[PDB]
RNA sequence: AGCUGUACCGGAAGGUGCGGCUGG
RNA sequence: GUGGGAGAGGGUGGUGGAAUUCCCGGAGUAGCGGUGAAAUGCGCAGAUACCGGGAGGAACGCCGAUGGCGAAGGCAGCCACCUGGUCCACCCGUGACGCUGAGGCGCGAAAGCGUGGGGAGCAAACCGGAUCCGGGUAGUCCACGCCCUAAACGAUGCGCGCUAGGUCUCUGGGUCUCCUGGGGGCCGAAGCUAACGCGUUAAGCGCGCCGCCUGGGGAGUACGGCCGCAAGGC
């Protein structure tokens, strides 16, 4: 499981200011640390269809906050989607 | 009632026939049928009924009543006793449905010189229907009741005639025996064992049924599969494709193997 | 022949018959008793008489072997169970612990259609 | 009377206290009901979990025999 | 790195020497997956209330453990290679969950 | 008790196996 | 985000006994076994009832509840690891990032199929008896692939807002006999319904989006197309 220190780097690591805890950014990438950990348990587990749900949900969550940061601002988005290593 | 008409016009019988009644309990049937056929038998086995059944037909003369049943007696014998002149013989049973199945065949592998017989059957189990090689209805049932006769459905009756009401529709079945054996044969008993082994398992694989069901199989899988090979037969293709030529075919086959 | 003079008595009570023996500490049976050997057959075995008589023919071919004490162990639900164990009690032996012991599965094997449809 | 008021402050989770944990059982080896013990849903549940532990490790019995008519 | 108790359950028709042998096995197995006792606790021999592999007695052994939870399995499976071991449980020591106050 | 998906009936006015529901 | 909670949610790796069957020893033996009644069947190479020692398979008795979890199908011996969903308190961060969803993709009780294992008990078809009972193959189990149906039901699509209460129960938090959240039931205001009934878990008052109906039978049938090895499904 994740525990509280990697965690923790990952919020102040993409922190927008120091004590931003809830910005686009922090939620993507907690997101993004989520679908890893549990992207590996699927490759390891095959037959494991219930945590298959909760991976979708995070993968459309993901995309739909991906989508807004996008629309919003362009130039955030691209620098996100290359420290993050999305799509591909 | 009057269903008696239609199935009689079914019978294709004349006054030179002759027509063996199974079931006749109450003789409705024998009532409608005396005034068409010069000579008409009836088996008959129930001691209560048969003093009624007596006095009942005074008014027709033309019958006759022999109290053993079809099970334990030899119709050869009635028909050279009776049947001397008559040129062909119909049976027109309409005896309870769990009786009838037996006996209809016991009827067949005799092979007694007599043309069809039209009887009263669930719609289901109506020889299993057409024998349409693809079909559920298809069966082992239907294998033996092609390899000795023609057989259709000539029609189908719901409501009732005899019981209150019942859950089930009923057909009737007309037939004619053939001259011989559909395809050569090298043996009957063989042949037979191969059609049940066939349909012991039927939604399995035709190899598989060869493989399991048949005697030893196991040590000759090499060998089924080389002589289903010859055979033209594509050994996932299930027993209910196969069809009488077929079998024939795949029992010569197995046979000298 | 064995000149134990104590053992344990053990009763098979089933729906259709009841088989009561004697054995000695150890576990080695000297004798039993059944329905069957009294004279009774069919519905009959499984009636508590059979039990009444079988009861104390397990006794008697026990004080032939000189046995004084006993200990009751019965099994199964058969509707002899109780009458049999009052007989046993007072055919002339000095009973000193009775237990049930009808063998129950932990939810094992499947049984009869007769026995299913339980919720 | 119910088995829990007469009784003194224990632990439940702890699988090794025999001598309260069996007085949570009948004279044949069966966890007592709610009506018998007088226990919170929460709390005979982890006694149930507990009774099975401490069951397994031997201390208590699968089964007894009723000693009776 | 979670915190664990083991209940060891073995043979108890052991003189001073095997059983102390296997204390020290058990001792040598437990420190080599990286793990840390804490308190020890040998309650001897209580009554089993069914007999365990033919005998109605036993000695019961309890540790407290902490430990990483990956190798945890691992540790299970050797301890239970001795023909003298009997029982062994491990469990994650939870709170101590108080009623009747 | 009835109904129902499925799978079979060479003693099929229907029968049985595996489930499911009360519209008993 | 921080701090906590409950739970038969799932997957993997193992071990705990009760019971059935078989095998190896002991002792004993005239019948066991079955129905409303009976009959097949097992036994002098000595059965059942009994004791001890092994083998193997499947399921998890009391707790167990009208109880809990999950989106459904569904999920209960115990332990360990990995993992999903959810709830409450603090009111700390982003500033509309939301709802629904034709197609697609995935899951999908049971029954059934293929490539291999396994097989204690039960049991279609089948072998016998009196006309329900005794045996018995597939199957029920495991691994990997298919199949995609149902009284798959609460016969009630999803999300949000408003509209009296009372009672029981599961699980949290507080200033603790009460107050405040989130679930599961029962009576009932107004209201709705053809009626039965529903009634803050609406079948009421409304808004948004999708699916479906156009009298019964013929008929989920015929032809065509797509999927599947086949049964068959849409």
């Amino acid at each position: 499981p994740i525990t509280k220190e990697e965690k923790q780097k990952v919020i102040q690591e993409f922190a927008r200011f120091p004590g931003d805890t809830g910005s686009t950014e922090v939620q993507v990438a907690l997101l993004t640390l989520r679908i890893n950990r549990l992207s590996e348990h699927l490759k390891v587990h095959k037959k494991d269809h219930h945590s298959h749900r909760g991976l979708l949900m995070m993968v459309g969550q993901r995309r739909r906050l991906l989508r807004y940061l996008q629309r919003e601002d362009p130039e955030r988005y691209r620098a996100l989607i290359e420290k993050l290593g999305i799509r591909g | 009632t009057n269903i008696l008409n239609r199935i009689v016009d079914h019978a294709e019988v004349t006054e030179k026939t002759g027509v063996i009644e199974i079931g006749p309990g109450i003789g409705a049937l024998t009532e409608q049928l005396a005034k068409r056929a010069k000579k008409v038998v009836a088996f008959e086995i129930d001691q209560r009924l048969l003093p009624i059944l007596k006095d009942t037909l005074s008014p027709y003369e033309n019958v006759t009543v022999i109290h053993q049943d079809v099970l334990k007696a030899d119709v050869k014998s009635v028909i050279e006793e009776q049947f001397q002149d008559c040129d062909e013989i119909m049976v027109v049973a309409n005896l309870p449905y769990y009786v009838t199945t037996p006996i209809i065949m016991k009827l067949l592998e005799e092979h007694l010189p007599l043309k069809g017989i039209v009887v009263m059957l669930q719609k289901e189990v109506a020889e299993r229907m057409a024998a349409d090689p693809s079909s559920k209805e298809y069966g082992s049932l239907s294998i033996a009741v092609q390899f000795y006769t023609e057989a259709k459905t000539v029609m189908i009756v719901p409501k009732t005639v005899f019981v209150p009401q019942p859950n089930v529709d009923s057909a009737v079945i007309r037939l004619i025996l053939r001259d011989g054996p559909a395809v050569d044969v090298e043996n009957e008993s063989f042949f037979f064992q191969l059609i049940k082994a066939s349909f012991a398992q039927r939604r399995k694989t035709l190899l598989n049924n060869l493989v399991n069901n048949l005697p030893e199989g196991k040590a000759q899988k090499s060998t089924i599969e080389q002589v289903l090979e010859e055979t033209n037969i594509d050994g996932k293709r299930r027993g209910e494709s196969l069809s009488i030529e077929e079998f024939a075919a795949l029992s010569n086959g197995l046979y000298k193997a | 022949k064995r000149q134990v003079a104590s053992g344990r008595a053990y009763i098979h009570a089933s729906y259709n018959n009841t088989i009561v023996t004697i054995t000695d500490p150890d576990g080695n049976p000297i004798t039993w008793s059944s329905g069957g050997v009294i004279g009774y057959k069919g519905s009959r075995k499984g009636t508590p008489y059979a039990a009444q008589l079988a009861a104390l023919d397990a006794a008697k071919k026990a004080m032939a072997y000189g046995m004084q004490s006993v200990d009751v162990i019965v099994r199964g639900t058969g509707a002899g169970r109780e009458q049999a164990i009052r007989a046993l009690q007072a055919s002339g032996l000095q009973v000193k612990s009775i237990v049930d012991d009808t063998p129950v599965p932990h939810n094992g094997c499947r049984p009869k259609k007769k026995f299913r449809k339980a919720s | 009377a119910k088995v829990k008021a007469t009784l003194g402050e224990f632990d439940l989770r702890d699988y090794r206290n025999v001598e309260v944990l069996k007085r949570f059982l009948s004279e044949t080896g069966k966890i007592l009901p709610r009506r018998r013990t007088g226990l919170s849903a929460k709390e005979q549940r982890i006694l149930a979990k507990t009774i099975k532990r401490a069951r397994i490790l031997g201390l208590l019995p699968f089964t007894e025999k009723l000693v009776r008519k | 790195m979670r915190r664990y108790e083991v209940n060891i359950v073995l043979n108890p028709n052991l003189d001073q020497s095997q059983l102390a042998l296997e204390k020290e096995i058990i001792q040598r197995a437990l420190e080599n997956y990286g793990a840390r006792v804490e308190k020890v606790e040998e309650l001897g021999l209580r009554r089993l209330a069914y007999p365990i592999a033919k005998d109605p007695q036993g000695y019961f052994l309890w540790y407290q453990v902490e430990m990483p939870e990956d190798r945890v399995n691992d540790l299970a499976r050797e301890l239970r290679i001795r023909d003298n071991v009997r029982r062994v449980m491990v469990v994650k020591s939870q709170e101590p969950f108080l009623a009747n106050a």
